[PDB]
RNA sequence: AAAUGUU
RNA sequence: GAGAGCGCAAGGGUAGAAGGGGGCCUGACUGCGAGGCCUGCAAGCCGAGCAGGGGCGAAAGCCGGGCCUAGUGAACCGGUGGU
RNA sequence: AAUCCCCCGUGCCCAUAGCGGCGUGGAACCACCCGUUCCCAUUCCGAACACGGAAGUGAAACGCGCCAGCGCCGAUGGUACUGGGCGGGCGACCGCCUGGGAGAGUAGGUCGGUGCGGGGGAU
RNA sequence: CGCGGGGUGGAGCAGCCCGGUAGCUCGUCGGGCACAUAACCCGAAGGUCGUCGGUUCAAAUCCGGCCCCCGCAACCA
């Protein structure tokens, strides 16, 4: 009935009980490294991300960082994100990392 | 009268109301006032429609007993608890049908199930098949 | 002998494509993982089996885990729920193609009776369990080893659909039937 | 047993109902549910303490709503 | 793939099985 | 109280306890952690009673 | 120290 | 559609898991407590948040004994360690 | 963008959203797929998790599309039960006046509804 | 219905204070001495501990049912 994609949804849950926090859920295909801000408690999506439509292409693994880099002054270009987090697909590792080291440009307090 | 891996040993009182209509049989004696009927009154009118018939009758049993009995034995100051179950009993509210008939249509099968209410207390009535309603 | 296996395999089934569609080819027939389950059981006594059956099936072939609990408390003898039973082992690409060619061509008739492995009626519906084999005849080592040969067993599984898709299939790669 | 009646014992017992129903304005501290095992998961600005009592986080007021599959929530929403 | 524990399987195949004409199965009795 | 044991932890610098429960027969070996006392520096105590 | 035997 | 399991009895509950397996460790701790449910008194129970000093985590965060309801008995009179 | 239409992430209604049967997709997106040094990991296995990437393919998985055999909700009309009043019964128990009013069954219902944000098509 | 004790070879009995390991006395069979018996002298066979399940590395031994044997009192049709 659900074929192991549980600990998704175990996990995400789990963190939207803090509803103090803003969320950056990131998806990880192939040339399609996304992330998106979501405010909680009205379900709306604050601010969008980008891959591929900043283009920023290559061939490479950088355009992780890249992406990250870029979400660190789109959201301080509004300037009221201090305060969010990141989740994912699965394990945390090097291509869904550096969205969190790029973010770490800004002060994202992550 | 097996009744065996039972789930309770000890029981209550107290009904008021009842339903189940009309079989489906050839013929049937249906009550109509409310009694307790014990383990051993089925029996004699179960004997008592078999020898009357043809040395061959039929029968369907729709009464069926749950219910234990109490005594407290003989001359006891009462007080105390309650047990020495015994031979135990049924219930039937008010109209539904006990002792449906081989079906041989006959006076010769009307007359067993008038002897055989001439027993078990209740009072009983006799009748037959137009009902054809629909259950599960 | 891998390669070489995998280009018989690989120039007898496009001549053997003949008998069915010629349409979508990455959807006909392919093989998948080999288990091997020693089963043995009978070290409900001290774990010395438990290496010492461990370095001839693991000397074959990759190493020999302890998948061996048991689940349940039965009773013939006080198990104990837990210790070990099963002695599994799992092959899947490299040492597929060894352990299958290797068993099959040039070691197989030092077994007696010779009807190739196969009485014909394994009856599977899904992915075709086979495998007839007792323990120790002819792996690769010296004529006794151990003491107490305890008999082996051998699941392929395919992604056939009817009965015929791997009963032909394993009757063009080999495989003798009949009894 | 053995050939008599062998009974009479019981325990008082505790109350454990619903304190705190729709409307109601509650202060930070009160208790909402009072349960023996989960019944009533716990909303937004409701902790839920040891062995599953509902509590009051904030100020405001105790709101019910359901869920349907998953199970009936409560939670207190802020005064004004 | 553990690297220290498996055995060793590298010229495990190429010989002719460490002499094949004294094993008796190339072609042993399995002829109609 | 067959087999449990009510010992009661001292220091290794110093005076009284901090009171706990023992087995006695399937740990045997001295037990010792880790705790604050009222001198503010988190050090070991040892089963001494 | 240490027994009995007509059927 | 959870009908298995969770140290011991029955009821409630649970796989968006409190259930089974490995990684590191003692928060089975100390000026301490707004606010309540229950109650003839005495008892029992839950508890957000500050300060000291620490474990696990990239961070968010969680921890002042155990999935929960039973394993306990006021004072007086005495024993051993520090102030 | 600021008029419509397919695809890709997230939420809420909460099985009239499901199971089962046959067709239909890759130009763009997506998943199988090719390899195995370091980045990593498998009580054994790159089967999962992770890395570097042309082809070949949409068969398996996934989305739109259809068909009610299985499930899932289900009227109107009645009756049981009863809050409040009065009656008849040796005993189990029944009747009428006035406000409420179920459960099972029957005709039937559907193979979902809906926001927010990106990439393309009609410019 | 009740009060307590017990189920060990053919019969009678130890082993159960506290988990490891089965023995004794009568008694059946076979060969001895003796004109044939009795008595006496050697040797062997005969079970798991009523019956079914739980706890531990291990139950005659600790726990739960099921069924038998020993003694005391009141009564049914």
């Amino acid at each position: 009935r659900l074929t192991a994609y549980e600990r998704r949804k175990f996990r995400v849950r789990n963190r939207i009980k803090r509803t103090g926090r803003l969320r950056l859920s990131v998806f990880r295909s192939l040339k399609h490294i996304y992330a998106q801000i979501i405010d909680d408690e009205k379900g709306v999506t604050l601010v969008s991300a980008s891959s591929l439509a900043l283009k920023l292409k290559g061939n490479k693994t950088e355009v992780a960082r890249q992406v990250g880099r870029a979400l660190a002054e789109k959201a301080l270009a509004l300037g009221i994100k201090q305060v969010a987090f990141d989740r994912g697909p699965y394990k945390y590792h090097g291509r869904v990392k550096a969205l969190a080291e790029g973010a770490r440009e800004g002060g994202l307090e992550f | 009268r097996m009744k065996y891996r039972k789930q309770q040993r000890g029981r209550l009182k107290g009904a008021t109301k009842g339903g189940d209509y009309v079989a489906f049989g050839d013929y049937g004696l249906v009550a109509l006032e409310p009694a307790w009927i014990t383990a051993q009154q089925i029996e004699a009118a179960r004997v008592a429609m078999v020898r009357h018939f043809r040395r061959g009758g039929k029968i369907f049993i729709r009464i069926f007993p749950d219910k234990p009995y109490t005594k407290k034995p003989l001359e006891v100051r009462m007080g105390k608890g309650k047990g020495n179950v015994e031979g135990y009993v049924a219930v039937v509210k008010p109209g539904r049908v006990m002792f449906e008939v081989a079906g041989v249509t006959e006076e010769q099968a009307m007359e067993a199930l008038r002897i055989a209410g001439h027993k078990l207390p209740i009072k009983t009535k006799i009748v037959r098949r137009d009902a054809y309603d629909e259950a599960q | 002998d891998v390669a070489l296996k995998r280009k018989y395999y690989e120039e007898v089934r496009p001549e053997l494509i003949r008998r069915f569609g010629y349409q979508n080819v990455w959807e006909v027939p392919r093989l998948e993982k080999v288990v091997i389950n020693q089963g043995l059981g009978e070290a409900k006594e001290d774990a010395r089996i438990l290496e010492k059956a461990a370095q001839e099936l693991a000397l074959i072939t990759g190493q020999k885990p302890a998948v061996t609990r048991a689940k349940k408390s039965i009773s013939n003898f006080k198990l104990r729920k837990g210790m070990p039973i099963g002695l599994r082992v799992t092959l899947r690409r490299d040492r597929m193609w060894i352990f299958l060619e290797k068993l099959l061509n040039v070691a197989l008739p030092r077994i007696r009776d010779f009807r190739g492995l196969n009485p014909n009626s394994f009856d599977g519906r899904g992915n075709y369990n086979l495998g007839l084999r007792e323990q120790l005849i002819f792996p690769e080592i010296t004529y006794d080893m151990v003491d107490a040969l305890r008999g082996m067993d051998i699941a392929v599984v395919t992604t056939a659909e009817t009965d015929e898709e791997a009963r032909a299939l394993l009757e063009l790669l080999g495989f003798p039937f009949r009894k | 047993g053995l050939g008599s009646t062998r009974n009479g014992r019981d325990s008082q017992a505790k109350r454990l109902g619903v304190k705190r129903y729709e409307g109601q304005v509650v202060r930070a501290g009160n208790i909402l549910v009072r349960q023996r095992g989960t019944r009533f998961k716990p909303g937004k600005n409701v902790g839920m303490g040891r062995d599953f009592t509902l509590f009051a986080l904030v100020d405001g007021v105790v709101e019910f709503q359901d869920r349907g599959r998953l199970g009936r929530y409560v939670h207190v929403r802020p005064l004004a | 793939m553990k690297e220290g524990i498996h055995p060793k399987l590298v010229p495990a195949r190429i010989i002719c099985g460490c002499g094949n004409v004294i094993e008796t199965y190339s072609t042993k009795p399995e002829i109609y | 109280v067959r087999l449990k044991l009510l010992l009661e932890c001292t220091e290794c610098k110093r005076r009284n306890y901090a009171t706990e429960k023992n087995k006695r027969n399937t740990p045997n070996k001295l037990e010792l952690r880790k705790y604050c006392p009222w001198c503010r520096k988190h050090t070991v105590h040892r089963e001494v009673k």
